[PDB]
């Protein structure tokens, strides 16, 4: 009924299904070796009910991995990256009984990375940084190190592509988060920076924003999820001291500043966790840890579910959450029901003729 | 701070906002600017009281904690002369 | 600027331009003002324009969003007229 | 020529002609409106007629009658949901295209819904139970709704355990007074008259389909419950049960709780109150969905429904197949017919013979 | 660098270093013969070494022992067949590339066959059991032929119930005179040596796999059936069964009769002749033809083997995950290893550490 807590796995998101895979969590027992959550499983959280669906995918499975990067296009999941326990992973793998398909992309590969991230554009698919082994841009490092490393992939083709950089890119990091309003496609954090840039999705330029007033502390392994066409939300991170973080940002893009959101959520700081935004103006976000994730044995890994309310429930929630709450008292109410609303409705969405049988 | 408010005449119901320091004149403004009725031709009422031109907002009993978006106070309209009179709404029945 | 939306029983409301918008139904209808909609009663709308005032005030707001009250007996007109409406 | 293959459709007879409207298909699909199936049930042979005036939307889950060869329809499912409209089409008409009558009756209608029975008694349509939205008017009655429909449907419905009466001599509706512990809330089950007693048996309500066998007095309007004493068919959902005697409820087909199509029959005795397994040839063809009409040589006439699961809608097996399940001696006249036209080849109604010999031209 | 995944390979181990060699993978597909891969228990890293000479052709199947560091191969299947050829390969070597031996064993061979086990005894090593062709000559012992083999093989096969010595001192093949009741002809089976008792483990033996233990004794060549009271693990093939000291038997893994693959532990001790089930975190990870290799540290370190019924070849979840069961106390230095290892940001084996650390360069 409920996926077993990890850190380091992949979230992706449609708007009202959440898909969960992957990720490692801590044995019992202090030992020196991760346990990966099985690579058979898929977890679907739904947010509107609240539960879980655990569906076994069979194919061509990827193999269990922490710190993957994943999308959903049009709910197809892309899967790039990550680690196992042999090492660093750059195969591609996607994903629509399921089926996982491994594919063979015209073009040059990347090298094996995690802890990066990725934008999404009309059809291209835009990977940023991370941390691996050795193969444009510059890898410094630490055998592993940083990366600067911008690679695109065409859904429409599969042929990885680079873009000509053009102004000053970001500096080698990992553990960075990654969000997408319109053309724009936002980095910030990592290594615990501070520094926020945005590349011009359309121009493929590099561009360097420098807010003014006060501003979230330099973090690392955190999450940054658009929120509206002008705002992004940060929660969790993990500071240059390696304090976790509970605290949650509002970023204006247009006015280029950030607030402070306050949550009830102020005692479950989490770090590499995912987040997902629904179409209810929440955030949710799931898994991470609370305790210092550096020491492996002593890690808590969480499989809780924590939901920011960023934005007004549309009207539609708002009365169906009042009908669900006043279910006894209104089956035995009536009300008016115009068949030209209803049959306006219903030609939006179909109506069933199979259900209550 | 911003007062929401619903100005009602007789089937006529107006929203709109405005700062309790804002003077009954300057809404009579707003009225003119939709209704197309000078503010020498309308009267503003608190559900049962006549709103002075020169008084604020806030001087008449409007607070921002009870003219709320989910919540707006109600003006009442009457235009020149005639009796104020709002219609109810309908009826769930 | 302001719309006018006409309830079924003959009530005008008149809200501005923008919270009108919240409606993706009103949205189309003024997209090329008046609305007319004959199966939505009065008791029904003036709550919806409420929504309106209320949605657009707590977007992108920093302060805690509060509740919005709806009556039991008016819940399954107001999810019908919502889904009508597209807000 | 040949009906196509639907469930959900209404079947309804006078014991000699089976007449089929509506239903759906898989490509979901509703079956053309206008179009009515008449199924003569002594030469076993299709034929088409085309309706015209208030023609009812297509629609699954109707409820029809046929009374004195007057056809009635209530409730159903249409592409933009549920109803609560009547319609009449009578087949004593001698027009070429047969006009459907869309009657405002008097009175307080049902709530819009499908999947229900009803009985016919003296003068009047007893409706019983069914699916859909909630009432728009005060009904006697519970209704219940059903909590997978908030977040799965367009708006939420639910099961109600409603009774209503529609007086056919002036079209009016009402609701009686009744007394003892009605069956719950429920759609999909099965209704069949026999004198003054309407019987119900299964359906679904909350979750689980049930077997349970109750029957409304038509007379004292009092609710009784039937606990036969042995074995019982299995609980299930979208099964025909049909008089076949003034003591006998034949029960074919439907869906269990697991979702597992059905293939039995059964008879239930109404003195005796016991049940009694009915073997018959259709093992392998389960139904679900379907109608059942009586023919007057004592025979039962099963047609359309789904052989599978349809709840998956893209792998429904829809069926437009005839089972003829023989359950009271035929008359002598029907058993020479038979014998004369099985020999056609060694020797009106022996001209006319049968349909779609497969031997034949060889 | 990283081993592809594989089932039906072979491991055998030191206490400290496991060497892997051969198996199967889907796209069928052997892996490459000239690879030999060692992990190295005690750090966790993987390590690629080529091979020369008589270079064994890519089997699975294959049965193979590490005795003084020296690695013995015998039978398995190849693309062309079962084979019984004998194979050397000294590890002990300073060559870049290990020379692979084929030994011309003196005496009479067993049949050409796989899946099956070993015992290492006194300077012999005893093979039992396996499946493959008929015997090229006489043989002490029982062979039954597998009759779905007939018309689904290119040749027929079938299980044996053969005993064969190989003498390493000299490389001559024999047979022993036994006594007692031997078990059942059987393949994928799993044995395990404990001082001169060689205990053997389910298998499976015309239809349905078994979950009978048996042991020979290696001195007097007296076949024995142990029957514990109690609760048994239930009856599998392609099981690992490891002695984890001198009196506990460890099984993990395996294939029911009803093609269910196995996550569930098992240990046997042999003085009190009862099983204990051993709880540990792979319940999600069933094990099926993969291989067990007992640590110095008191570990059993599983490799490879598919998570599901791998006889459907391409929907076959290989693996190459490497599964531990701590079974033992570990010593204090182990212990005491990892605790520095553990925190290395707050203070040789320190230094070489492990592998593949996915928290570091964040």
């Amino acid at each position: 009924a409920c996926p077993a807590e990890r850190s380091g796995h992949v979230a992706v998101s449609d708007g009202r299904h959440m898909f969960v895979w992957g990720g490692y969590k801590s044995n019992q027992v202090r030992g020196l070796y991760d346990f990966y959550l099985p690579r058979e499983e898929l977890w679907i959280y739904n947010m509107e009910t609240g539960r879980w669906k655990k569906i076994n995918t069979e194919g061509d499975v990827p193999p269990s991995m922490s710190g993957s990067c994943a999308v959903c296009v049009d709910r197809v999941l892309y899967l790039f990256g990550g680690h196992h326990s042999r090492g660093n992973t750059n195969k591609f793998y996607m994903l629509d009984v399921l089926q996982w398909e491994r594919i063979d992309c015209q073009g040059i590969p990347p090298s094996s990375k995690d802890k990066l991230g990725v934008w999404v554009y009309k059809n291209k698919l835009i990977f940023f940084g991370g941390y691996g082994y050795l193969p444009l841009g510059t890898f410094e490092f630490d055998p592993r190190g940083w990366n600067d490393h911008v690679h695109i992939l065409d859904t429409e083709t599969f042929t990885w592509s680079q873009p000509i950089t053009t102004g000053k890119a970001p500096s080698p990091r990992a553990a960075h988060a990654c969000a997408t309003v319109g053309n724009r496609g936002f980095v910030f954090g990592g290594r615990r920076m501070n520094d926020l840039h945005y590349l011009n999705l359309d121009t493929w330029e590099w561009n360097e924003l420098i807010p003014q007033g006060i501003c979230p502390v330099g973090r690392s392994w955190h999450s940054l999820t658009p929120v509206s066409s002008d705002h992004l939300f940060l929660f969790g991170g993990f500071t240059t001291d390696k304090q976790p973080l509970s605290d949650a940002w509002t970023y204006c893009i247009s006015k280029n500043e950030w607030i402070q959101f306050n949550h009830p959520y102020t005692e479950k700081p989490r770090l590499w966790h995912t987040a997902c935004a629904s179409d209810e103006g929440e955030v949710i976000v799931f898994g991470g840890c609370a305790n210092n994730l550096l020491v492996h044995h002593r890690a808590a890994h969480s499989n809780e579910i924590l939901i920011f309310s960023v934005q007004p429930k549309s009207l539609v929630r708002l009365s169906l959450e009042a009908v669900i709450c006043f279910k006894e008292m209104l089956a035995n109410s009536w009300n008016c029901l115009p068949k030209h609303l209803l049959h306006s409705v219903n030609q939006r969405f179909g109506s069933n003729n199979t259900s209550g049988s | 701070m911003d007062v929401f408010l619903m100005i009602r005449r007789h089937k006529t119901t107006i929203f709109t906002d405005a700062k309790e320091s804002s003077t009954v004149f300057e809404l009579k403004r707003i009225v003119e600017g939709i209704l197309k009725r000078p503010p020498d031709e309308q009267r503003l009422y608190k559900d049962d009281q006549l709103l002075d031109d020169g008084k604020t907002l806030g001087e008449c009993g409007f607070t921002s904690q009870t003219a709320r978006p989910q919540a707006p106070a109600t003006v009442g309209l009457a235009f020149r002369f005639e009796a104020l009179c709002i219609e109810p709404f309908s009826s769930p029945p | 600027m302001y719309v006018k939306l006409i309830s079924s029983d003959g009530h005008e409301f008149i809200v501005k331009r923008e919270h009108a918008l919240t409606s993706g139904t009103i949205k189309a209808m003024l997209s090329g003002n008046e609305v007319n909609f004959r199966e939505i009663p009065s008791h029904v709308l003036s709550k919806v324009c409420m929504y309106f005032t209320y949605k657009v005030r707590y977007t992108n707001s920093s302060t805690e969003i509060p509740e919005f009250p709806i009556a039991p007996e008016i819940a399954l007109e107001l999810l019908m007229a919502a889904n009508f409406l597209d807000c």
